[PDB]
């Protein structure tokens, strides 16, 4: 079976980069308006020291996740200002100078789908790279792709018209360049409509990125109940305990409080630890598929998308990034009858790299990626022993250019 | 957090002891918001927005390609771990040591040592 | 240098050595003293075999790293771009250090480059003549074909290149007269 | 795997001389063009 028809289609993958990072105070959150409890906080410093540590660990990490991932050039590449690429649009991709923002129209469709904690101590740290400085790296991808391909992540600059350059994808899968030249009106309107059906299926899944979002401030919101609770006493509030009892019998009760604290941040900064390895096993894959999907044409089944993969488009997202990959699937089917070799005057003729085919009244020869019915030539068989010593070989005549050439 | 010589008022917050420039340079050491600090110019610590490196425009046509001639062979440094030490800790010679009744209390987690 | 602090902490105590409290104290009365040390030594045991499985999982997911580019960037060309250092890598040398791996990649960078008026067809005789693997290229009046990496000006002849169909199926396609070395040998 | 082939043209490719090459021999080709002209 040969496929007589291709079609192309865009698949959408979420791969999340970095999060939101905190600040837990280590002496705010546990103290408060008393004078008796930051004497009783020098015995247990050094646990403060640990989990000081470990927080900022984690703040410092997300920072060197997005200088992975959206930080593989060097080099600020602009679109061009010619929208000529015969027969395919691309404006979707790129920023509109309309927004007020430098990012594209997919990029603002994407974060109108994403959708009171200092007052004790636990402040947000800000991120590195805002929201219009990870726009500047994903537009030049985009501006380098249609301008080099892939000569512009690894060396220098290389310019190379879409036209041919979209005949060098397929050679590394199978398909030949005749394909495109013969359907090059076909592709341009599969590409364009391609396009129209992500961008209505995505305005109406993400909840990929959403559900890290829950997770932080689920956890935020959990250490605001545990100022309520008393930990085995009868009171949760520092002045309470020394305004019914006096200070010489209240040390047996604030430090039922501190320590019942300790467990409770203790747990937090575990759990922070455990979550930061999914995030920074998270970002090491998205750098993967940046810097080889994106950057090249990689032949690994099944990682760039579910087909050949020809092409990709990154796109920005909030704590995030999603891809846009051109998957090349082929479509229907149809039945003939295949020949291991062919034998003529006792000469077994090998094929160089495809399957003989038979319409039924008269054998071909084409490959295993478009239905060609092309004349058995000397040019694309040739002769590695006799038809003795290969089993099970069909007998039929070979075509030869160079007779009628010397007659 | 707190809204405000050489007063400077950013959305990272608030540097006492910076000037503003109207120059951009590349990112030294980090602050936040995309802000980044130095010590250029007579140079003093200054504040000024991040570069994110030489913004050039790729000409591009329709009936042009760009061939390579000349190639250089260039060598990198890539630096991964394998592996760490090795610590044991025990757990009656670190806590208790010449007491007698030290190692009473401990039988009750002893499956904790374990 | 953490779990020696912690032999001289009280943890909210009186004394931190196990010998001073039973010389002042007696046993009957010194319980409520030891419990105190205890338990504020297990929790930073407990902390520290918990630091240390942490970084165990990042050293075995480092580990997995380090060995693929043992398997794939030194054993064999790998096709990986951007997997082998920074450009077409070519062979790597492995190198021993303490406590980790030192990686000498061969990248190919190219350096030059010029620019020259390129055909995605050629007509001659009704036939659209496509390239196999080379490019076409021009110098202002003749049209030459070479690599894609490498420059060198080689004449158009038909064993580089190959017929499908006539010329009236392509929107850009110019036309040139191909050399054919196989006419003059037939003459 | 071992698959001796006859030196023919059809196989190699002519580059320059053979004076830039350092390590080079000298054999004759068979040349398979020249019987099947004639």
């Amino acid at each position: 079976a040969i496929p007589t028809n291709f079609t192309i289609s865009v698949t959408t993958e979420i791969l999340p980069v970095s999060m939101t990072k905190t600040s837990v105070d280590c002496t705010m959150y546990i103290c408060g308006d008393s004078t008796e409890c930051s004497n009783l906080l020098l015995q247990y410093g050094s646990f403060c020291t640990q989990l000081n540590r470990a927080l900022t660990g984690i703040a410092v990490e997300q920072d060197k996740n997005t200088q992975e991932v959206f930080a593989q050039v060097k080099q600020i590449y602009k679109t061009p200002p010619i929208k000529d690429f015969g027969g395919f649009n691309f404006s979707q991709i790129l920023p509109d100078p309309s927004k007020p923002s430098k990012r594209s129209f997919i990029e603002d469709l994407l974060f109108n789908k994403v959708t009171a904690q200092k007052f004790n101590g636990l402040t947000v740290l800000p991120p590195l790279l805002t929201d219009e400085m990870i726009a500047q790296y994903t537009s030049a991808l985009l501006a380098g792709t249609i301008t080099s391909g892939w000569t512009f992540g690894a060396g220098a600059a290389l310019q190379i018209p879409f036209a041919m350059q979209m005949a060098y994808r397929f050679n590394g899968i199978g398909v030949t360049q005749n394909v495109l030249y013969e359907n090059q009106k076909l592709i341009a309107n599969q590409f364009n409509s391609a396009i129209g059906k992500i961008q209505d299926s995505l305005s109406s899944a993400l909840g990929k990125l959403q559900d890290v979002v829950n997770q932080n401030a689920q956890a935020l919101n959990t250490l605001v109940k545990q100022l309520s609770s008393n930990f085995g006493a009868i009171s949760s509030v520092l002045n309470d305990i020394l305004s019914r009892l006096d200070p010489p019998e209240a040390e047996v009760q604030i430090d039922r409080l501190i320590t019942g604290r300790l467990q409770s941040l203790q747990t937090y900064v575990t759990q922070q630890l455990i979550r930061a390895a999914e995030i920074r096993a998270s970002a090491n894959l998205a750098a993967t598929k940046m810097s080889e999907c994106v950057l090249g044409q990689s032949k690994r089944v099944d990682f760039c998308g579910k087909g050949y993969h020809l092409m990709s488009f990154p796109q920005s997202a909030p704590h995030g990034v999603v891809f846009l990959h051109v998957t090349y699937v082929p479509a229907q089917e149809k039945n003939f009858t295949t020949a291991p070799a062919i034998c003529h005057d006792g000469k077994a003729h090998f094929p160089r790299e495809g399957v003989f085919v038979s319409n039924g009244t008269h054998w071909f020869v084409t490959q295993r990626n478009f239905y060609e019915p092309q004349i058995i030539t000397t040019d694309n068989t040739f002769v590695s022993g006799n038809c003795d010593v290969v089993i099970g070989i069909v007998n039929n005549t070979v075509y030869d250019p160079l007779q009628p050439e010397l007659d | 957090d707190v809204n405000c010589s050489n007063v400077f008022q950013t959305r990272a917050g608030c540097l006492i002891g910076a000037e503003h420039v109207n120059n951009s340079y590349e990112c030294d050491i980090p602050i936040g918001a995309g802000i980044c600090a130095s010590y250029q110019t007579s140079q003093s610590i200054i504040a000024y927005t991040m570069s994110l490196g030489a913004e050039n425009s790729v000409a591009y046509s329709n009936n042009s390609i760009a061939i390579p001639t000349n190639f250089t062979i260039s060598v990198t440094t890539e630096i991964l771990p394998v592996s760490m030490t090795k610590t044991s800790v025990d757990c009656t010679m670190y806590i208790c040591g010449d007491s007698t009744e030290c190692s009473n209390l401990l039988l009750q987690y002893g499956s904790f040592c374990t």
